[PDB]
């Protein structure tokens, strides 16, 4: 339960972009989605909840 | 001519694209005119 | 080809009779031993 | 030194001359290149940051032992792609300096995610330039960029790459793919997820 | 010698190639939409006023270099032949001029043109392309400031002046949804199911492979682009909890606007970004490159300085031009003796070579020009060559002797 | 190359379907044939110019001729010593072949 | 696995990423019912041996995981051919039977 | 000839062609190929037409 | 969308035709000289090379 939460929390996610690759005719910005990133520091390993 | 061929890097062998050929120009023309010429002179000639 | 014509008549006019070419066997041999 | 010979020399040095013009075509250059052997992967959908984080740096950290090698420069790309040069000395071996880099990406390949693996890696040789681009025109029943691009792989392309001496094949478009362009809302009418 | 140093070098020369291409670029984030309208704009030249130069344009959208991306693209340009174009006005040497004077002259994003250096790439001529590096391990923000602040003090040299300029600049804002952990444990959703349905529905997922009529072939599930276009589709992406009902999102979910990085690079698996820059009209390359050494040193710890483009590596006209008639006078000197005897010859000889040297750099001034790799060979032929003048008067009159 | 991504477009042409005409927005291929054509140039009026400034000065096809036959050998023997050993064969040296010829 | 099946999972992937291998004469394939597979890549003569191995194993080396992984353990392997043998060494019983 | 003269199945006995492979004297090795990119059934059939 | 190929045989490129006229030309080219080394002339290049 220690590991099986470990990479529930410390993990890196890959995705998609507000106005994508098959846009809709008049789209005006196009910008990428950052959801998780990987933890950096010992005090936010700390608060991996389980 | 020739030495150039210990040359820098990048501008790769550009001075041995040729310090030679002009010399197998220059070694093979003191050969060609020297083995031929002397033969093509005393033929059709005077 | 234009470094060799140029750096032809500046070694066909100023080398045939021109300063060097002639003190050469004279002037650069001996004019001292 | 008399005749009949050194004309034979000449006929020579010009047979033999003319057997190593038979070189046609023959190139242009001159190869002035330090060799660049390059590795892309390609991290679909995700950022900058990650793909520097998860597949960049996992390369480029087992970047140790490979022969020569002058520098190496990454392009972690907000696209989902980065691209790293190794680049080697002016002459060293374009087919030797290939299997090693190569054989050092063999020992960080799992610890890329297994999204990015399947999505292709390879390691090949660079020159940033084209000899040719060969562009596929309809002049009759219009069959469309997607169309094209598509029958241009399914057709040519395959048989290009694998051919005389070419590096890789940046061919202009994309082949068919099945393509499940999902809604959310006809997806939450029936507590459905993209899962 | 001052008709020396005051004729500049040369590589190999920028020459005509019967085709070249463009440089499209556009700013924080723009679609594919506007930036085929600046290709267009583009296209259009080249088919409207340039009908009898050019044969055609290959515009590629989406591409670019120094990396593909929904912000650049460039076209390909082929020449009408080489005979129907006659004049100076009619090739690559001024079609580029008015190209790169009507392109950047009213334009909302930038465009180039630049014509193809001869060869694959590195060292121009007056070049360089310097490299700034995280060395002490410093942010990725804390690193750009000082690229700014480098930037800052190399363009505050228009007196012995530069020009520089980065790659890819951008930092574009990058919208990042903020995933409570918590939040969605407790309502009986799965973490690992959450990120594949914002990962599968925004960015695509490689599910498997199909065969279509012969071949086998992706098969990309992705979703509709009328729910992914802006930030307020996040919320109406339903997920499933374990009760066997739709959660969707912003119930567990933040969302922000957050500057981020488009292009991260990185030197030697150290994060690094690149500058690219010039000479100078009076000075080159070796004080070019001196100034912008200790502009980097003269700021923030943890910084360094290194060059790839550029800065050769080992080459050039310098330390392969004096070294090289170093051995080559050796040789020179050397059998002007060898059945001519003493150092009698050796001056008759050895320095009549600087006749043939004279023009050359007239030749080279006043013909406009500049002293290249083909005068670093004609100025080598107008040395022999002028020997069969000069040390086949000395043998050919000392044989008198 | 080059010869031969052409070798293989050459062989996929007849199986195509309605309109598809494969067109060169962009090739090399063209000034390599042409940094060859233009060199024999400067090579044939080198010979033309080279039996010629002999009728000035020593005079007559039957004396002209002599250093004449010479140049080819020369020319043809250069291209010969290139492959020679482990270097060379290239042009820029067709191309330097000329200030030395 | 079927013939059919073989040639879709296993041959078609593997003749997909043989782009950029040196010199190359030709490709032929052999998905057959028994479940297996040979793609010989034919080169010039005289070209390397040793160099012509390494490519073709390092084309393969990024068509390995679109393979299934039943396939994967499996075997998977590049080496040079000849079709012919030197010696056939036959180990036969002539006491206590063995067998086969 | 005595295994071909009768059996129920085809049996032959080659000689070894004195080298591993290729180029008997004047054999020929044909080769049949699906390029618009029809069905195995509709290429099989183009093979037994020739 | 059938073509042609082969691979057997075929080659590529050798056997004994291109590799019979063309050998004879270049071995005739040398044959017929020197008969001439130490010969001279057109006189000794039919006196033995046919």
């Amino acid at each position: 339960d220690v590991i099986t939460a470990i990479k529930a929390q410390n993990a890196q996610v890959a995705a998609g972009q507000l106005g994508g690759t098959p846009p809709v005719k008049g789209q005006q910005l196009n910008a990428s989605i950052i959801a998780q990133t990987r933890l950096t520091s010992t005090e936010e390993f700390g608060k991996i909840l389980l | 001519f020739v030495p150039m061929a210990f040359f820098g890097g990048s501008t790769g062998a550009i001075y041995r694209q040729f310090s030679i050929t002009i010399v197998s120009a220059m070694a093979l023309s003191v050969l060609v005119a020297l083995i031929l010429t002397p033969a093509l002179c005393a033929t059709m000639l005077k | 080809g234009t470094g060799v014509m140029g750096g032809m008549v500046t070694a066909t006019v100023l080398a045939i009779f021109f300063v060097p070419v002639f003190f050469v066997v004279v002037r650069r041999r001996f004019s001292r031993k | 030194d008399r005749p009949i010979f050194a004309w034979v020399i000449a006929i020579i040095i010009m047979l033999a001359g003319g057997l190593a013009i038979l070189k046609l075509p023959v190139a242009q250059y001159p190869t002035i290149a330090p060799p660049a052997v390059t590795i892309s992967a390609s991290y679909p959908g995700a950022d900058a940051k990650t793909v520097q984080d998860t597949v960049t740096q996992v390369i480029e950290q087992n970047m140790n032992g490979i022969d020569n090698l002058m520098y190496m420069s990454s392009n972690s790309d907000s696209t989902g792609t980065v691209q790293i040069t190794l680049t080697f000395e002016s002459g060293t071996d374009a087919d030797i300096a290939q299997v090693q880099v190569q054989n050092k990406l063999q020992l960080a390949m799992p610890l890329l995610p297994q999204e990015v693996q399947q999505q292709g890696v390879s390691v090949e040789k660079s020159s940033s330039s084209f000899l040719m681009v060969v562009g596929v025109i309809n002049t009759d029943g219009t069959m469309t960029q997607e169309d094209i691009s598509d029958y241009v792989a399914a057709n040519m392309k395959d048989a290009i790459s694998r051919t005389s001496g070419v590096g890789d094949v940046q061919l202009f478009g994309s082949q068919y793919a099945m393509r499940i362009w999902m809604n959310p809302n006809e997806l939450n009418k029936f507590q459905l997820t993209p899962v | 010698a001052y008709l020396f140093v005051r004729l500049p070098s040369s590589f190999l020369p920028d020459e005509d190639q019967g085709v070249f291409m463009t440089m499209v670029q556009l700013p924080a984030g723009a679609t594919q939409e506007r930036t085929q309208k600046v290709l267009n704009e583009v296209t259009h030249y080249y088919l409207t006023k340039e009908k009898n130069n050019v044969e055609s344009v290959f515009a590629v959208n989406g591409f670019g270099f120094a990396g593909r991306g929904q912000n650049t693209g460039i076209a390909f340009v082929s020449l009408k032949d080489w005979a129907d174009r006659p004049g100076e006005e009619n090739k690559v040497e001024a079609i580029t001029m008015r190209a790169t004077r009507a392109f950047s002259q009213i334009k909302d994003a930038m465009v180039f043109a630049f014509n193809l250096p001869a060869i694959v790439e590195l060292g121009t001529a007056t070049g360089f392309d310097f490299e700034l590096i995280d060395q002490a391990g410093l942010g990725h923000e804390k690193l750009t400031q000082a690229r700014n602040q480098l930037l800052a003090e190399a363009a505050k040299h228009p007196d012995m002046l530069t020009s520089v300029r980065p790659n890819g600049l951008e930092d574009t804002p990058q919208f990042k949804i903020d995933i409570d952990q918590e939040k969605a444990q407790a309502l009986g959703v799965s973490i690992n199911d959450i990120n594949t349905t914002l990962g599968a529905a925004w960015g695509g997922s490689y599910v498997n492979d199909f065969i279509d009529r012969g071949r086998v072939k992706k098969v990309y599930v992705m979703s509709e682009a009328k729910y992914r276009m802006l930030p307020d589709d996040i919320g109406d992406w339903y997920v499933r909890a374990a009760d066997g009902q739709m959660v969707p999102f912003s119930a567990f979910s933040s969302s922000r606007w957050e500057y981020g990085s488009p292009r991260l690079e990185r030197y030697n698996g150290l994060p690094s970004m690149e500058i690219l820059g010039q000479a100078a009209p009076g000075k080159s390359t070796g004080e070019a490159m001196e100034l912008m050494e200790q502009l980097a040193s003269k700021l923030p710890t943890g910084v360094g300085y290194d060059w790839t483009g550029m800065s050769y590596q080992e080459r050039l006209s310098g330390n392969q031009a004096p070294s090289l008639y170093a051995i080559s006078l050796i040789v020179v000197f050397l059998c002007l003796a060898a059945l001519y005897e003493s150092w009698s010859i050796p001056f008759s000889v050895m320095l009549v070579v600087p006749l043939g040297v004279i023009g050359a750099l007239l030749a080279a001034t006043f013909r406009g020009l500049t002293n290249d790799v083909y005068f670093q060979v004609g100025l080598l032929t107008t040395i022999g060559l002028s020997a069969k003048n000069a040390i086949l008067i000395v043998e050919f009159a000392k044989d008198l002797m | 190359t080059a010869a031969a991504i052409r070798a293989e477009l050459a062989k996929m042409e007849p199986f195509f379907p309605s309109g598809l005409k494969i067109v060169y927005p962009y090739d090399t291929t063209p000034f390599v044939k042409i940094s060859i054509h233009e060199v024999v140039k400067t090579l044939v009026e080198a010979i033309i110019l080279v039996f010629l400034v002999m009728y000035l000065f020593l005079q007559n096809f039957r004396a002209t001729l002599i250093p004449t036959i010479a140049v080819p050998v020369v020319l043809l023997g250069t291209f010969a010593v290139l492959a020679a050993f482990g270097f060379s064969i290239n042009t820029l040296t067709m191309f330097g072949m000329v200030l030395a010829i």
